[PDB]
RNA sequence: CGGCCAACUACGUGCCAGCAGCCGCGGUAAUACGUAGGGUCCGAGCGUUGUCCGGAAUUACUGGGCGUAAAGAGCUCGUA
RNA sequence: GGGAGACUGGAAUUCCUGGUGUAGCGGUGGAAUGCGCAGAUAUCAGGAGGAACACCGGUGGCGAAGGCGGGUCUCUGGGCAGUAACUGACGCUGAGGAGCGAAAGCGUGGGGAGCGAACAGGAUUAGAUACCCUGGUAGUCCACGCCGUAAACGGUGGGUACUAGGUGUGGGUUUCCUUGGGAUCCGUGCCGUAGCUAACGCAUUAAGUACCCCGCCUGGGGAGUACGGCCGCAAGGCUAAAACUCAAAGGAAUUGACGGGGGCCCGCACAAGCGGCGGAGCAUGUGGAUUAAUUCGAUGCAACGCGAAGAACCUUACCUGGGUUUGACAUGCACAGGACGCCGGCAGAGAUGUCGGUUCCCUUGUGGCCUGUGUGCAGGUGGUGCAUGGCUGUCGUCAGCUCGUGUCGUGAGAUGUUGGGUUAAGUCCCGCAACGAGCGCAACCCUUGUCUCAUGUUGCCAGCACGUUAUGGUGGGGACUCGUGAGAGACUGCCGGGGUCAACUCGGAGGAAGGUGGGGAUGACGUCAAGUCAUCAUGCCCCUUAUGUCCAGGGCUUCACACAUGCUACAAUGGCCGGUACAAAGGGCUGCGAUGCCGUGAGGUGGAGCGAAUCCUUUCAAAGCCGGUCUCAGUUCGGAUCGGGGUCUGCAACUCGACCCCGUGAAGUCGGAGUCGCUAGUAAUCGCAGAUCAGCAACGCUGCGGUGAAUACGUUCCCG
């Protein structure tokens, strides 16, 4: 990924809507031996997401790097991934699995900052996460840490999913504190929303 | 190792014409050296210019060359100034006297030898080669009416030290194929590491025409 | 055109002269490169010569000279397993006649008389009684073939 | 002032002299050796060596494993 | 076929005695040691003795695991189902512990047929202390004990509860049809969801979901080793470290390559032929050794008649010597100029120096022109193809190589492109989680094969006329060629059969030609750090008083050798003399050069005529045919070598040219191991022209035509 700033007198650059956060976690050239030496391709794992909590993951396979990045994007684009939250937080400690990748993903209170490694954290960076409290345990390896760290967070679900699963009005599902979160995570969206509209 | 014939000169006697043309019997060596002095003068100041075709009639003894650009501006500076200059050398480094036609082509990018003046001539200016090709087409793959391209790179890229070959395309180009008015050209790029000789094929159409 | 099938032969004419199949193919065989002008001067000079010390038809003397050298079997030089077997072949018609007419020949060429005429016409004769080199081996090609017979099972 | 790990160019030696925490750099065009400019990080300090905890879920109570990766006693009966 | 004890059965192998009976038997990839000819192997009768149990018998039964199959009898262990009669949690696991525990091995005593470590001989091999062969002791067997180990493996500790199914088979109870089906409890296999796993896999007989107890693991070596202890008759087992060292050692799957793996295919790959090379002489090229110098490159296939399509001087890069500095060649600066430069004379090997004649064209400031003196600088066939570009070879003219989008997979990746058939071919059809595309293959192009239309000189000459000497030679003619333009024509198009009624294949007709008619041109993605900084271009490094440059002479041609490609041969299908018939293509300006004359002949003198369908290369050939002679021989074969005598080209044929004449007259009698080319106008043989070139090392290379074969049964074997 070189050589990016460039101004064109071209017909266009086509810049428009979906202005999301895309993340390139990493590039491993891929070699593929065929008769008279090395076929050298290259895998992107790329991130995008927009700062609600809508997540994608896209898996990129190109013999060039760019390319890749770019397959990525539509691909990611192609599947995205809602994840539930409380303000900027998560809702309770998770544990994923992806077949050896272990993440842990905790709540804290906030302030706190995302402390994840560099693959969580580029999956909870594009998310709508600001102070949660993950690690990843096994596997030490990015693409079965980012999809392990997705497979922790299809293990999340709202306080109001889990009243509705035992048929209880909530108060009776949550304790109060985290009530009192929804409160002040609802008011904010409630004067940042309210100088949204004027 | 690709031993791949020149296909404009492939497809000399079928579908692309000669360069130069006359008739000599026992004058022939001369025409010949008089042709080559005159390339070589029209090397340089029109290689700036944006040369692509130096065709020379030759009726009897006066001599017609003509020069294909993409610039009728920079050949003909100030009118006589550019024009009677490199004339006027070329009517004195031949022994005979120049009527010098020059001409536009209607779309630069899809001639293969322009096409490799400005893709060389990028890749001296330290731009990237994957992003200098890959841009050598996008434009021209277009914009006309040109059913192919193959843009083959070797040499230092990027300043390395192993002289690596690359290979885009987009399209159909069968060289094995007669009736196939491939127009080609390779031109070489200097760089203070090197040479990058780049060699662009492009395909217009199926079209004999004959 | 071996390994694609059986390849379609040339057809051959007759002699003019005689009239037979058999003595155009023994001109062909006695072509020592280039002329065979020069080698139907011999075919037919040596065979006036047989008719002259037969005093009859000289294609006769000559189809019962190739008959008397003609084998039936020929040896081959097949192996199984780390030993030379020489298998016995029944031998084609055509195969045949192009080794009665080649022995014929060839051992023609190795006798010792002044011409290429005096020798030939000698080796038909003596192929006609049965005393000529070639006789001697067609005997040594039967005594391969008839020594090696157990061999010849692999049907092959 | 290769990579991790903020920070790059020229000159000088070209499997030498040297470097290095690991991966590894030196075989006359080294951003990895030595000197220079320049940059970065610290600052009355800044590097090295040693010793300990951490990262190490790598002795796993919290918090690991045992078909083939290290790992199921050859198989039973039976005392605590 | 759970175990132990006891008694017994037959087939087979071996030996033994006795018949019958003869020279081989045995053994192997092929053989030989070996047993025989003293009576073997073979066959018949009888006898001994030992061990193992054909068939039933297998994905089957039983046992805790080892393990267990001839039969019968005796003693004994466990399991399963059914009823629920009894006891009433007595269950589970189990550190240490005791017991059982294949084979090999160990002790004492028996037994010893077959097999058989060790051990011989034989063979194979470079060598076998090995496989293969012949013999052969401990052992294998039984009694009584030791030992305690195995891939003792389901590589899966024991118990328990639950979690879709489908189909086999083993043991037993019952409801229904009336053996069939159902339901049930216990067993053992194959397939399969969910779930699980790193993946393969597992999957109610879990590697799933959970609980209880035990064993065990903590990077690879060092090492299951030392030290110590315990057990053991011993072999050894059990328990079990550290220094030190490595940056890994591993598991599963993927793409390739590879295999003395499998299948299916092809190619002068072998076979069937024909002709060669390797031995002789020479011609060329290379190695090596020489050398003042033997310039430089190219060393498996894919270097070695290759860069060279032309080394006396030149070329030329090398050597000894003589010169030389802005240089042999450019261009930008300064600075003077006025001619530069020329045509000579002289001295010199020549480069070069010194004398003699000519002295500029615009303008008024210079330019065209050079020399100086400097200055940048030119110049390098100096180095690096492991810094490159360009051009090229090769795998191979082999049939392949990819991509887009979809799906499959955590991923590398796969799929497509695999399957069925078909093809010269990823050619093409039919299927199939793929659907399509692209570069290749084919086609487009040239040449060859037939005809139609156009077509008339320099080309043809039939029908006409005229020639006479010499012929289309000449008036003439479009008829035949032929020359070059356009066009038709081969498409499985037409008929018969197989085809899945698809592709395609076997035959037939028409046709000049039949199935990509023949041959070209055409080299995919890449490989090999293949070739080339000496065609050229070029990055970097080096020389700049020489690694530049100018000339004479020398060398690149040396030669005790070794290789490699060619040519002439070794003779009678031949040699030599005489007569005679048929080509194709080409080449030509300070070139090709005729008749005539002089030579023996290279050639000399001369110039007809042609920038060439015209003239010249003679109307063109040679092998061919007719005739004569030679008589199998170191020759009337063979021409190397050497001597004399010439001609031509060039300033110059000494080192180093070709050709002709006279003489001279060697090796060589078809060529060891090995090896090469070729499938039809091919091989073989016969001349002809061309490029390079003043001349030629041309027997080379590229082409042209003449005469013209044999064989291919077929994929076992070698090669790709």
């Amino acid at each position: 990924r070189g050589r990016r700033d460039d101004r064109g007198g071209r017909g266009r650059d086509g810049g428009d809507k979906s202005n999301y956060i895309e993340r390139v976690v990493s590039i491993n050239r891929v070699s593929k031996v065929v008769k008279g030496g090395r076929r050298f391709s290259f895998t992107a794992l790329v991130i995008v997401g927009d700062g609600k909590g809508m997540v994608g993951v896209g898996y990129g396979k190109a013999k060039e790097v760019p390319a890749a990045i770019a397959k990525g994007v539509e691909e990611a684009r192609k599947n995205f991934f809602r994840v539930p939250l409380i303000g900027s937080t998560i809702t309770h400690p998770v544990q994923g699995e992806a077949a050896a990748g272990v993440v842990m993903l905790r709540p804290a209170s906030p302030g706190t900052g995302v402390i994840a490694g560099g693959a969580a954290r580029a999956v909870l960076e594009c998310a709508g996460v600001h102070d949660i409290l993950a690690k990843s345990l096994g596997s030490d390896n990015a693409i079965n840490v980012v999809h392990a760290t997705v497979a922790a967070l299809k293990l999340l679900q709202r306080p109001e999913e889990v009243a509705a699963r035992r048929g209880l009005p909530i108060e009776d599902v949550a304790p109060a504190g985290m009530l009192k979160a929804r409160r002040e995570s609802e008011a904010l969206a409630a004067a940042a929303a309210r100088e949204g509209s004027a | 190792m690709g031993q791949k014939i020149n296909p404009h000169g492939f497809r000399l006697g079928i579908t692309t014409e000669w360069k130069s043309r006359w008739y000599a019997d026992k004058q022939y060596k001369d025409y010949v050296k008089e042709d080559v002095a005159i390339r070589k003068l029209l090397a340089t100041g029109l290689e700036r210019a944006g040369i692509a075709d130096v065709e020379i009639e030759r009726t009897r003894d006066r001599v017609r060359v003509d020069i294909h650009t993409a610039r009728p501006g920079i050949v003909i500076g100030r009118r006589g100034t550019e024009a009677d200059r490199i004339r006027a050398d070329l009517e004195k480094l031949t022994g005979k006297q120049v009527q010098l036609n020059i001409l536009e082509v209607k779309n630069p990018e899809s001639q293969a030898q322009l096409v490799a003046q400005g893709v060389a001539e990028q890749l001296s200016n330290r731009v990237a080669f994957r992003r200098a090709m890959r841009k050598a087409i996008q434009s021209a793959m277009r914009q006309p009416n040109v059913k192919g391209i193959r843009v083959q790179c070797s040499g230092r890229l990027g300043g390395a030290e192993m002289s690596r070959s690359e290979f885009y395309r987009e399209g159909r180009v069968p060289l094995h194929t007669l009736r196939a008015d491939i127009d080609y050209g390779l031109y070489e790029a200097k760089t203070t590491f090197g040479r990058i000789g780049v060699k662009v094929w492009i395909y217009k159409g199926d079209i004999v025409g004959g | 055109m071996p390994r694609k099938g059986p390849a379609p032969k040339r057809p051959l004419v007759n002699d003019p002269v005689y009239g037979s199949q058999l003595v155009t193919q023994l001109v062909n065989k006695v072509l020592l490169e280039g002329k065979k002008s020069l080698a139907e001067r011999i075919v037919y000079g040596a065979l006036e010569q047989a008719r002259e010390k037969t005093g009859t038809d000289p294609v006769v003397t000559l189809k019962r000279a190739l008959d008397n050298v003609k084998p039936a079997l020929e040896v081959r030089s097949r192996r199984v397993g780390g030993a030379t077997y020489q298998v016995p072949v029944e031998v084609r018609p055509d195969r045949s006649t192009t080794l009665a007419l080649r022995w014929l020949v060839n051992f023609s060429r190795q006798r010792r008389e002044k011409t290429m005429v005096e020798r030939l016409a000698n080796e038909i004769l003596d192929a006609s009684n049965g005393l000529g080199a070639s006789v001697k081996r067609r005997e040594d090609t039967h005594k391969m073939a008839e020594a090696n017979r157990a061999f010849a099972h692999y049907r092959w």
